[PDB]
């Protein structure tokens, strides 16, 4: 059930479906004959992934959140890197 | 409830407040990230840091390809020009300059060229700024006159379709015409050489150039010849332009049938491919409300003038000029709404605002001015009827007076003495020196409207049976001979039942005209007549005026592309 | 009555 | 090898798009590998430098698919007596390519 | 909730728990990724020894100060040739 | 009549457009250029563009040794303000 | 009658004397103990020199010119060494 | 009129003629810096002669090749043309890094 992500430089982000499914761009990486849980990513290094998998986590339980929601850090260098992987992923 | 922002939406904000540092490298970024990091810094009001990159061709060329938020960058571009920098100048003035160093070059990069002055052009076009827009197509169009090859001549026929529309808006009619001259040059000799270019949206643009100069006999000579050459494989917008000013020419030829069908069908086209909220879809109510206001629409023809600037207003930003011709509209259409209850409140303010945007981006002298000037003057005329204090007539009347003048000597500067626009004012000043107790200039003036705008139109014409009653109100209240203005008013009941009916709003003011005439000399038995024609009146038209606006009343067109373009030819 | 059409 | 936007020809791209995009739809076995960098290389080609290669790839992958389902057509037409076996043949090996290529071009 | 980085050469292993939650059944939930023995790994929080046992709300983190914005990390290791080896996490990469 | 162009103010129009490419390159020229470079900004109308070259102490100081054109200069300074960049404000 | 011109790689620009009359620099050259006339001009390369005389053909033949004046161009590239001469030859 | 330059090895001689002037004529203007004559000297557009017959308008040197602005080259011999110099490169900007 739970989803192996690997980077550029091959460090693995394994995270749960559930969470990853937030994705419209790993919905469709999952998805068709990729099937077979494992997938892998040939541009995306390791700290801006590490980042996405933290988000992931951020987004699904902060749903429709009666609570006020904290912003979500990111870090000054990191942000133009995260935006440019942010439509490849559709995050 | 609270809904998380998107990782997307938060790194977008994430490099907005670190963009200082990262300016270099953003550029590096892809279009469809590049443009809502701009878009961000409108939002967040960073003007300067996003003027601070527009003012490049290089940049603004990436950003011009997001397609789908055209309707932001045109927000966001109208909000540079309120801010300051003229970035509509700047960027026609440079690529004006990099088109010239590519003449001795090859052909590959020299396409690219026209493709970019086409998007940056049309793009200035849409945003208003004409006087950019012209800077941009004369160098594109140059470059296409350069090699002698069959795609040259393809688009140096699309250079002059585009050229001569940014001269319609700007008011350079003169220079209108070597265009259009200058077209037929390439299209000649593309037709020569096995291709018969498509002779419609060219030859739709004299339908408003022909038509802005008044020239109806000749406009509508080549609406009918645009409307042949319509194709299914036209772009939509290139279609729907052909049927607005089409359908304008058939409004001022005195036909209202085939005008309808014609622009209802522009409402439906522009509707479907655009949206409610286009630029395109706006200017196709202006059009679209140009016939409600002459077929006697007035009830909705102030409400589509209304929904035509909200549309403008939501996507032109503040001082445009698109906002100020939909402003121009709006107060005229007020004007004439408002003439019995008087109540010229927000027409005045329109009117203002419509002087306050052309006078800061278009210089003092053009004409469009001469156009805005005259319906301000027309609201000052009835508000200084209206006011109770004389002081404040006397002062608002040479107010009016100053406008009309000034609006007249700009039209015959650029249309002539013999046209309907000067012969317009004429009528103006003579209504205007009724208020103005000049009544032998009056007099002197209203003959001129009458002998002159008469003279080309035709003994039947709309705007000549209002000239006439002009005059007719004056012999009845200042000239005092009712004699003259017997054979005068039975002149505008005449003119007015043959397509208005009965119930016309001119024809009020017209029956009222012939009792007060008739109430001079005692007779009696045509005032008891004429009483019972004004309880016709006061009922039959108001027996079919009932609230209905036309936005639902085109809504689905049974009518399809080709039913109305053969429908309108064969008659 | 109101004015000229423009 | 990073996503940043850069020059990449097309036929090359292409071409090592085109062996798994054949096979995506009329369902054959593609390599876990594969799956993932061929959804690299759309971002690649629609994010081209320094024009989008993406009016190239939606013309291409549509006449792709016209020598597809007209080279396809050609089988079931000769196949006379068993249209309907055949016709259900492909357009299961079919209609589940089409979201199968839509999977793969989501961006 | 309280979230982990815990980690191991590659591995970057996420998950999440409770407060009040047991660190030992942490270990079933890495049991259930990488499917290892508990005692095969070695919880190296933040380069010191954790006990098997315990719990989270005294392991040294919160739920205050591992948010899922920013959730804190924990060495990890297993044991190979019948010894423990020690941590060996490595850092993502070093952007510009 | 038609005199042509000077060669000064045909190349201040080359380096304008190419502004974005050479904006850091600049900073090294004479400073009897330098007060050109940011005129011809505000002539062509770059209010936005020249906030940039005016809220930095370190080549204001170059414009500011350009009195012969103070006049000029004080023109600018005060379009700024009216254009909405607070020049004063940053260089305070 | 004459003016020659040497670069800092040794191209020469012999040209018309009174094509050289836009510029006072180069009269300062001809002025003085100069008085083909030897010139010394190192510090300043050829290419953009090529520009440089190039502009003098340009500026004597459309002095009081009936039609329109084409602009001159300028390369983006040599816009930043060509205004140097500019400046320098007070042209 | 007709603008051009000729370059034999450093040389560079910006020298004006009309549409319709021959070649003779010129070489001339070019013996007076040169000090050559002539008829030795042999001139080359396009790694081609040039006669002294034909005019400058006969052999492709017309007026919108040959403006005031980029005038049209012409090689010379008695070819050795030494390019001018490398101008510094300037980066894309808009280019990725
Ligand atoms: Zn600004």
């Amino acid at each position: 059930m739970y989803v192996k992500l690997i980077s550029s430089d091959g460090h693995e982000f394994i995270v749960k479906r559930e969470h990853a499914l937030t994705s419209g761009t790993i919905k469709a990486m999952l998805s068709g004959p990729g099937q077979f849980n494992e997938v892998n990513f040939r541009e995306i290094p390791s700290h801006v992934l590490s980042k996405v998998c933290m988000y992931f986590t951020y987004k699904v339980r902060y749903t429709n959140s009666s609570t006020e929601i904290p912003e979500f850090p990111i870090a000054p260098e990191i942000a133009l890197e995260l935006l440019m992987a942010a439509n490849f992923l559709d995050c | 409830e609270w809904i998380p922002e998107t990782l997307y939406n938060t790194a977008i904000s994430a490099v907005v407040d670190n963009y200082i540092r990262s300016r270099r490298d953003i550029r590096s970024l892809p279009e469809n990230i590049q443009f809502d990091v701009y878009y961000k810094l409108y939002q967040q009001g960073r003007l300067c840091q996003l003027g601070s990159e527009f003012c490049e061709l290089e940049v603004f060329a990436k950003v011009l390809r997001a397609l789908d938020k055209r309707h932001l960058l045109h927000h966001c571009f109208q909000a540079l020009m309120d801010h300051g920098v003229k970035v509509a100048s700047v960027l026609a003035y440079s690529f004006s300059r990099r088109c010239s160093y590519i003449a001795e070059s090859d052909a590959a990069v020299k396409e690219k060229a026209i493709q970019v002055g086409f998007v940056l052009g049309g793009f200035l076009s849409d945003a208003g700024w004409y006087s950019d827009a012209e800077k941009v197509f004369l160098s594109c169009l140059q470059l296409c006159t350069l090699h002698d090859e069959m795609l040259h001549w393809f688009r140096a026929v699309e250079c002059c379709v585009r050229l001569l529309h940014v001269r319609n808006g700007n008011c350079k009619y003169h220079l209108g015409e070597e265009t259009f001259k200058l077209a037929q040059t390439y299209m000649d000799k593309l037709s020569k050489h096995g291709q018969q270019a498509n002779k419609a949206a060219l030859y739709g643009e004299l339908c408003a150039l022909l038509f802005a100069k008044s020239h109806y006999d000749e406009a509508y000579k080549w609406c009918i010849e645009a409307m042949k050459e319509i194709t299914a494989g036209l772009p939509v917008k290139v279609v729907v332009d052909v049927l607005r000013q089409a359908s304008k020419a058939c409004v001022v030829k005195r036909e209202f049938k085939k005008a309808e069908q014609l622009i209802k069908h522009a409402v439906y086209l522009a509707r479907d491919h655009f949206g409610s909220k286009h630029p395109k879809y706006s200017d196709t109510l202006l059009d679209y409300g140009f016939y409600l206001l002459n077929v006697d629409n007035i009830c909705q023809s102030v409400a589509i003038y209304q929904a035509a600037l909200d549309i403008r207003q939501s996507v032109f930003g503040g001082k445009n000029i698109h906002v100020a011709t939909a402003h121009e509209d709006l107060a005229y259409s007020s004007y004439v709404h408002q003439y019995s209850s008087g109540k010229f409140d927000n027409a005045l303010f329109h009117a203002e605002r419509a002087i306050g945007i052309i006078t800061h981006i278009l210089p003092e002298d053009h004409l469009l001015l001469a156009s805005s000037k005259r319906v301000k003057a027309l609201i000052l005329e009835e508000i200084a009827i209206d006011c109770h204090n004389k002081e404040t007539e006397q002062r608002l009347l040479q107010e009016a007076h100053d406008l009309h003048l000034s609006s007249l000597q700009l039209a015959k500067k650029a249309f002539g003495e013999f046209n309907v626009q000067t012969a317009k004012h004429y009528g103006n000043l003579g209504r205007l020196y009724q208020s103005m107790r000049k009544f032998k200039e009056a007099e002197e003036m209203h003959i001129k409207a009458i002998q002159i705008k008469e003279q080309l139109l035709g003994q039947e014409d709309y705007e000549v049976a209002l000239s006439v009653g002009h005059l007719a109100s004056l012999y009845n209240y200042d000239m005092n001979q009712y004699e003259n203005a017997e054979k005068l008013y039975l002149r505008s009941i005449a003119i007015g039942k043959k397509l208005f009916g009965e119930g016309y709003s001119g024809l009020e003011y017209d029956y009222r005209g012939l009792i007060k005439l008739y109430n001079s000399i005692g007779n009696y038995e045509k005032v008891f007549e004429y009483h019972n024609v004004l309880s016709n009146w006061n009922r039959l038209r108001d027996r079919q005026y009932s609230v209905t606006d036309a936005l639902e009343d085109v809504s689905t067109s049974p009518q399809s592309t080709e039913e109305v373009v053969q429908s309108f030819l064969i008659s | 009555n109101k004015g000229p059409a423009a | 090898t990073s996503l940043k936007p850069r020059v990449v020809d097309f036929d090359e791209t292409w071409n090592k798009l085109l062996t798994t995009i054949k096979a995506v739809v009329m369902l054959e076995y593609v390599e876990r590998a594969t799956w993932n960098d061929r959804f690299s290389d759309i971002y690649a080609l629609c994010v081209a430098y320094p024009e989008p290669l993406g009016e190239r790839l939606y013309t291409e992958t549509k006449i792709f698919l016209e020598n597809h389902v007209r080279h396809l057509h050609k089988r079931v037409l000769e196949s006379e007596e068993q249209v309907l076996v055949m016709y259900h043949r492909y357009w299961e090996e079919y209609s589940k390519g089409a979201d199968y290529m839509d999977c793969l071009y989501r961006y | 909730d309280v979230f982990l980085m815990i980690r191991r050469h590659k591995t970057t292993i996420f998950t999440d728990a409770k407060e009040s939650s047991t660190v030992f059944e942490l270990k079933r939930i890495v049991e259930g990724i990488l499917k290892r023995p508990p005692d095969e790994q070695r919880l190296y929080k933040d380069d010191q020894l954790l006990d098997d046992g315990k719990t989270l709300g005294e392991c040294g983190f919160t739920s205050q100060t591992a948010r899922p914005q920013a959730p804190a990390t924990v060495g990890l290791a297993f044991r190979a040739d019948d010894t423990f080896e020690a941590l060996c996490i490595e850092p993502f990469s070093s952007p510009p």
